[PDB]
């Protein structure tokens, strides 16, 4: 019974990937995993996968201009997910 | 192509809250270290033909200029307080340690070539010489540019909550006082040279300071991590040669002033003896109270760097503004002071021997550029001062110089009395600073939309 990983932030892109440098204070249990799309709707969702106070982390980001939307996760307590908080702000 | 300056107006909601208030003992205990200076004019005028300042004037060349490429710290060390380990910011502290100390060895190399002016091409007060004992303001206080350039990258390390240096360099001056003379002439101490000895007296007391760095690691936790301030990493290990760019545009941007000296000294060359000569009056009083002005951003450069590290884009570029037009209030409302007071008999004979019998054609340009300069650099204190703005915020200046060129001979060649008439389009060099600068402060905090790449967040 909670909310969100609750900031949100991508500040600059290598062009091709980016950085995601949102909030994270601890962990809970333990865990990230971050979606990985477009708003598209075709390009199927992915999967980065991260550790303690570290939703901090950087994506891949392979193709081009084209908006990527991108949620991460929280994993707590019970081994289930205590909110998800998304952007969209491509390249 | 009406103003390609965005939205400048906007750096406002309910800021009037804006403290940087402790970044005024910043440039207080800077006052601390200006006004010893004069305790060593008039304190050693005990020697006459001690107008000695004809080397403690072009020392603190490469001082203020090296000073530059150190003071560019001042932002790496509050945009990683930020973070957190101001030991991986102080392993940059030491790897600057080292050079305000390896480039504080250049100031003591560069000075060791210095001593030459056995040199002429034009007039006195700049060129005779024959009885030097500057010779040894040379040497004896140009052996401190090493300890007197850590003891400067010492407040490059008070650039987040501490001005633990107004506490030691006013009690710096208080320990030079009464050290300075005893060499000039003295007690059981080396009691002989005086035209030099003011000096060796000087940067004793640089060496005193130098190390009221070592003594405060002490109020808190460290910023020592003084393991070898060693490098090697790739060709050149930067931390380091990333100081570098940020160093170079800086003291070669302190190359403003540093042509504001062959400006400045060089009409009084032509038949213009008396009164100005009695220029440097009121721009020695330029410098003297142009300092906690200016150099409040130049403590504000804190504020925003810091808060950039911490993420709070542009709620840090947004005082930007409320810190600019902030002492931009005395900007203007202590130009009032400048256009209209003069040297009274309140004014002797101190820091320049001349005060009573010359014209106010002095308080003309105490205005020109005063304020019209005042904050434009108070900018700067805070374009690189924020960012990495120096880049090019190096040739912010090949404009007020290259710009300030024939308003040089343009006081010369001139239509009225033209005193402040080659204060031309250098207050108009000088006030295409207006754009350029606070013109990359608005493409500027208009970067941290970019940068501020998730508007906000949840709950
Ligand atoms: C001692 C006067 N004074 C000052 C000075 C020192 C402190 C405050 C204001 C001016 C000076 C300051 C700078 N930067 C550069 C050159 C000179 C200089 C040069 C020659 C001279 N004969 C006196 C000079």
């Amino acid at each position: 019974v909670s909310s969100v990983p609750t900031k949100l932030e991508v500040v600059a892109a290598t062009p091709t990937s980016l950085l995601i440098s949102w909030d994270a204070r601890g962990e809970y249990v333990v865990y990230y995993r971050i979606t990985y799309g477009e708003t598209g709707g075709n390009s199927p969702v992915q999967e980065f996968t991260v550790p303690g106070s570290s939703s901090t982390a950087t994506i891949s980001g392979l193709s081009p201009g084209v908006d990527y939307t991108i949620t991460v996760y929280a994993r707590s307590y019970y081994w289930g997910w205590y909110s998800p908080i998304s952007i969209n702000y491509r390249t | 192509l009406d103003r390609f300056s965005f939205s400048v107006f906007l750096k406002e909601i309910r800021l009037l809250t804006a403290l940087a208030l402790p970044m005024l003992l910043a440039q207080v205990a800077q006052v601390g270290i200006g006004f010893v200076d004069t305790v060593m004019a008039g304190g050693a005028g005990k020697e006459d033909l001690a107008a000695v300042a004809l080397g403690s004037s072009a020392f603190a060349t490469v001082y203020i200029t090296f000073m530059g490429i150190m003071a560019a710290l001042n932002p790496m060390i509050a945009q990683l307080y930020g973070a957190g380990k101001t030991g991986e910011a102080g392993e940059t502290g030491r790897q600057g340690i080292w050079f305000g100390l390896i480039l504080g060895i250049f100031g003591m190399i560069l000075m060791w070539a210095a001593i030459t002016p056995f040199r002429n091409w034009l007039t006195l007060s700049d060129y005779v010489e024959g009885t030097m004992a500057q010779y040894m303001l040379f040497t004896s206080l140009a052996m401190p540019a090493a300890m007197v350039h850590r003891a400067l990258h010492a407040y490059a390390s008070s650039l987040n909550r501490p001005r633990l240096i107004m506490l030691v360099s006013f009690a710096a001056f208080v320990l030079n006082v009464p050290l300075n003379y005893i060499f000039v002439y003295g007690k059981f101490g080396m009691p002989a040279l005086g035209g030099a000895g003011c000096g060796v007296a000087t940067m004793a007391v640089f060496w005193f300071s130098a190390l009221a760095l070592w003594i405060y690691i002490a109020k808190e936790k460290f910023f020592r991590p003084f393991g070898l301030t060693a490098k090697f990493g790739k060709p050149d290990w930067a931390v380091f040669k990333q100081i570098w760019k940020i160093g170079a545009p800086i003291g070669l941007s302190y190359f403003l002033e540093a042509s504001a000296f062959s400006f400045i000294v060089f009409l009084i060359a032509p038949f213009g003896e008396d009164y100005v000569a009695a220029q440097q009056v009121g721009i020695s009083l330029s410098g003297i109270l142009y300092m906690i002005p200016q150099s409040v951003g130049s403590a504000g450069t804190v504020r925003i760097g810091f808060s950039l590290g911490r993420r709070e884009f542009s709620r840090a570029r947004y005082i930007s503004g409320v810190s600019l037009v902030s002492g931009w209030v005395l900007a203007v409302i202590t130009v009032l002071s400048l256009v209209l007071f003069r040297s009274p008999l309140a004014s002797m004979y101190n820091d320049d021997p001349a005060v009573l019998s010359i014209a106010s054609t002095v308080l003309l340009f105490a205005g020109l550029f005063q304020p019209a300069d005042f904050t434009q650099c108070i900018a700067s204190y805070a374009l690189r001062g924020y960012k990495v703005t120096k880049v090019p915020m190096f040739i912010h200046a090949a404009a007020f110089w290259g710009c300030g060129l024939l308003p040089g001979y343009l006081l010369a060649y001139r239509f009225d009395m033209g005193i402040y008439g080659f204060w031309t389009a250098l207050i108009a060099s000088l006030t295409i600073a207006a754009v350029a600068l606070v013109w990359c402060l608005e493409k500027y905090s208009m970067e941290l939309v970019k940068s501020h790449k998730a508007v906000s967040s949840g709950l």
